[PDB]
RNA sequence: UAGUUGGUGGGGUAAAGGCCUACCAAGGCGACGAUCCGUAACUGGUCUGAGAGGAUGAUCAGUCACACUGGAACUGAGACA
RNA sequence: AACAGAAUAAGCACCGGCUAACUUCGUGCCAGCAGCCGCGGUAAUACGAAGGGUGCAAGCGUUAAUCGGAAUUACUGGGCGUAAAGCGCGCGUAGGUGGUUCAGCAAGUUGGAUGUGAAAUCCCCGGGCUCAACCUGGGAACUGCAUCCAAAACUACUGAG
């Protein structure tokens, strides 16, 4: 589906000769409010056209996320580049408390109780990779129990 | 209350000196160091050798800096 | 570093020092003034800043800065200085409270009067 | 310190009904609630992300009439109690005495209920209370003092109860004027325009 | 001597005493051996005025503890 | 001169599940032969064999539910030179109770779910997911 | 570092001790930081921190140290007041 | 409890970006501003004013001083091919770490009991002042240290291979 959310806008450039050609980039994540997200990056020549391009690439190559219901399954920790990310599920009344670019991922996924923090280099185009290695590699235990459930899930 | 150490000195008169090892843990780094302890056990009969393995206990002070005594020699 | 090195030489946290070295742990300080220069700023500006030099009750001889729009500050007059680092001028590290002892504030000012010390009309 | 001044102007910036004017005459006829106040009431665009959370916090804080020194005091008692600080923050604003006088219907505005408490005209357990912060419990028999039962401020306001209904955690008696706070409210009688997941997140950073 | 006497806690014009057993040459609010009860003169509603425990008062008074003037009656009125 | 044997059994397991091997053979001991019994009962390997006479070996067969293996990570906790000991209160839980943690207690080498039922603390060894 | 570190004999004090003295002996401590320099009354606690920690010891409470500066004893249950 | 009458009682910083909230008028590299980026050379949403607006309120602002943010002294929680960072290379004392079978022991380790860890403070459930601050009853906690009892997987010590 489609619920859109913008994060970043830049002004990249390019020197040719004579002057300097400008261009705009944008980063936009799209989710469904249930656990299907997708991010997208587009470059164009103006703001109202660079956002439209980044929205279209978001709703291609999406991710199914197996959330527990407004929370996560377990504390995990993933990294990409020089960016390290930590996330652990929380109680009911606590909302989402994260920084800038992990709120926009964790809104549209539908989770509400995420309690996150990012270390290392804060790059909004690169902390998103650090988040999607984490969420796309969840497990959601298909087991008979948890304190007993290590005889039917390990064979899954 | 009863300790155990090994003798390093026979130079003084009726006075012996022990080493009592000890493993205390470091308070913040979680590792067991070894830090020593050196007492003056009151010898009584001038008959212990450098390198023994003896046993001490605490009495009232006999001279200054000498309040421990000798229980018995355990092994040579 | 391994654990068996930190036991032998633990991590010693480095310390800073005060950007206001005079007026040792106190918010204000008085002093009598000596000279009223009018110096020039650094390169990317163009102005003529007004700088007085003060001898405190500590005995220190430090330059200061005077704000506002016009000052009555003839020499040998007491002031009351406070901290504040002017980025423009070099060596200037202290402002000067208006309206406190001798500087007597400014006049015809109606925006932000608790700064610079102006009354209410 | 209260807030004394214009009152459409608060409803005119946040862009909602907000229930501040007294009568059932008309919204947006005394008010003209089409625009942001001030001179530049026509230009708009892109409320900031911090500015959205402050806009939600300032909305809830102007329905009820608190100030921020008091409002953070309720936020500490929310995080003390067990579970769901968003719901607990609302139920400490529902049990307050100036709200329950408004829920029983002894006033038109909520600011009228603050004045009826302040002039000692309201009792709680059979004894006089003149504090607009009194946290009432389950089963407190709020009644009206006999010296002022003849005020037209109370009599007229009961015809303004017709456009309100009963909130189904109180009960009011239109003869002796003695309401009964039945129990705590649930998280269904409160409107969905307020959000319990923006005020909690504002007080982190 | 050792003695059983009254401390003083609470705000202005609302006292709340404490049956302590102290050495005699101490302060009022200073050190004590132990504490055994309280005394609340302005007790109203669900509050209890006298709350002395008879076990330790059996113990100390048999070993030469010397009570005060108010404590001469508060142990009596139990 | 290898200083720690049990961080070498776990290293060969982690490496063989990237070369997509099936059988792994390392030298044995009376502790490694008890750890692999615990990983079998929890279920991460197929079986194990102590089959020699004077250099007794340990032949472990690995599982693959997918192209991805069944063990995804494993790390040694009580490395020689740290010696991590835990009581029952401060005993850790991995992944909200979905991994296993192997604790050498007074009643033999058992997992974290077993000793916490018996109320016996001890020494952690590893945190297998 | 030479009553310095032990031993012996005698004194001295409510009380063990180089506490003191007479001879004997040449020991004792130290890189696990002695010695020396610079600063500072310690503690239960306060202030931040998710936590680990980090700073800090106003009011209240416990302990120590002084009573213009430097000494000194008496009286006495108990002071070097 | 009664009487008087709406009478007796509102400021302060900010509005270019971080950062909630804006346009005209003076000024023209002058005066001036400033926590950092930096504005001012004749049209200044940054200086000085005027309307408007936003934050807080019997207070609001600046300065001084600590801890956070700082995974920026990293035990929990970092690094060393080129960004700062591997001694010019050896040998070796103190010290740190120890292949594999049994057997013993119980110093570490785990579990339990007792003595202690002053009262206050913090935390939890209550109770009193019209509410709250404040006062106060009962519990937990004070991570500790010591003495006993038991267990024996791993480390240590001991005996044999």
């Amino acid at each position: 589906g489609y619920i859109e959310k913008l994060v970043q806008v830049n002004r990249v450039a390019k020197t040719v000769k004579g002057g300097r050609i400008f261009a705009f980039t944008a980063l936009t994540v799209v989710g469904d409010g249930k656990g299907r997200v997708g991010f997208g990056r587009g470059k164009a020549r103006e703001v109202p056209a660079a956002i439209q391009k980044a929205m279209e690439a978001a709703r291609r190559n999406m991710i199914q996320v197996d959330l527990n219901g407004t929370t996560l399954q377990y504390p995990t920790k993933s990294a990409h580049g020089a960016s390290k990310v930590y996330m652990q599920p929380a109680s009911e009344g606590t909302g989402i408390i994260a920084g800038g670019a992990m709120r926009a991922v964790l809104e549209v996924a539908g989770v509400q109780n995420v309690l996150a923090k990012c270390y290392g280099s804060t790059n909004p185009v690169n902390v998103v990779y650090a988040t999607f290695k984490g969420l796309k590699n969840m497990q959601a235990p298909e087991a008979v129990a948890a304190k007993r459930g290590k005889s039917v899930e390990e064979i899954l | 209350r009863t300790l155990t150490g090994r003798v390093v000195s026979d130079k003084m008169d009726k006075t012996v000196t022990v080493l009592i090892e000890r493993r205390v843990k470091h308070p913040i780094y979680g590792k067991y160091v070894k830090r020593s302890t050196k007492l003056h056990a009151h010898d009584e009969s001038n008959q212990c050798r450098i390198g023994d393995l003896v046993t001490i206990r605490e009495t009232r002070p006999l001279a200054k800096t000498k309040a421990w005594t000798l229980v018995d020699i355990v092994e040579r | 570093a391994t654990i068996n090195q930190l036991v032998r030489k633990p991590r010693k946290r480095m310390v800073d020092k005060s950007d206001v070295p005079a007026l040792q742990n106190c918010p204000q300080r008085r002093g009598v003034c000596t000279r009223v220069y009018t110096t020039t700023p650094k390169k990317p500006n163009s102005a003529l800043r007004k700088v007085c030099r003060v001898r405190l009750t500590n005995g220190f001889e430090v330059s200061s800065y005077i704000g506002g729009e016009g000052h009555n500050l003839q020499e040998h007059s007491v002031v009351l200085i406070r901290g504040g680092r002017v980025k423009d001028l070099p060596g200037v590290r202290y402002h000067t409270v208006r309206g406190s002892l001798d500087t007597s504030g400014v006049k015809d000012r109606k925006q932000g009067r608790s700064k610079y010390g102006a009354k209410r009309p | 310190a209260r807030y004394i001044g214009p009152k459409c102007k608060l409803s005119r910036r946040e862009g909602t009904d907000l229930f501040l004017k007294s009568g059932a005459r008309a919204l947006d006829s005394k008010c003209k609630a089409e625009n942001v106040p001030g001179q530049h009431g026509q230009r708009r665009g892109r409320l900031s992300d911090y500015g959205l959370q402050l806009r939600e916090k300032q909305k809830v804080r102007r329905i009820y009439g608190v100030l921020e020194r008091q409002f953070r005091g309720y936020y500490q008692e929310a995080s003390r109690r067990k579970g769901s600080t968003g719901e607990n923050l609302l139920q400490l604003l529902e049990c307050r005495l100036d709200n329950v006088v408004y829920r029983m219907g002894f006033g038109s505005t909520r600011s009228e209920s603050r004045q009826l408490v302040s002039h000692k005209a309201i009792t709680v357990n059979g004894q006089t209370v003149n504090i607009p912060s009194y946290q009432v419990k389950a089963g407190d028999v709020v009644a009206v003092r006999e010296k002022s039962k003849n005020q037209l401020r109370i009599a007229q306001a009961l015809e303004l109860c017709g456009q309100r209904g009963r909130v189904e955690w109180v009960e009011v008696d239109l003869d002796k004027k003695a309401g009964t706070f039945k129990s705590a409210p649930a998280r269904s009688d409160l409107s969905a325009d307020i959000n319990e997941n923006l005020i909690v997140e504002l007080y982190s950073k | 001597m050792v003695t059983i006497r009254l401390a003083r806690g609470g705000s202005k014009k609302r006292p709340f005493y404490h049956l302590t057993v102290t050495n005699s040459r101490n302060a009022r609010d200073g050190r004590f051996v132990e504490r055994i009860g309280f005394f609340n003169p302005v007790a109203t509603g669900g509050e209890v005025r006298l709350s002395v425990d008879q076990e330790r008062a059996t113990y100390w008074l048999g070993q030469g503890a010397q009570p005060s003037e108010r404590v001469a009656q508060l142990l009596k009125d139990a | 001169s290898m200083q720690d044997p049990l961080a070498d059994m776990l290293t060969r397991i982690r490496n063989a599940q990237m070369a997509e091997k099936t059988v792994v053979s390392m030298p044995s001991s009376k502790l490694k032969a008890a750890v692999a019994k615990v990983l079998k009962d929890e279920g991460y390997i197929a079986d194990f064999q102590i089959s020699s006479e004077v250099k007794p070996q340990l032949s472990i067969e690995l599982k693959y539910f997918e192209g991805k293996p069944v063990i995804e990570e494993v790390k040694r906790i009580s490395r020689p030179g740290l010696r991590q000991y835990k009581s029952v209160e401060q005993l850790p839980k991995v992944r909200g109770g979905l991994g296993v943690s192997i604790v050498s207690t007074n009643k033999g080498v058992m997992t974290d779910r077993a000793a916490r039922a018996a109320g016996v603390g001890g020494e952690v060894l590893c945190t297998v997911f």
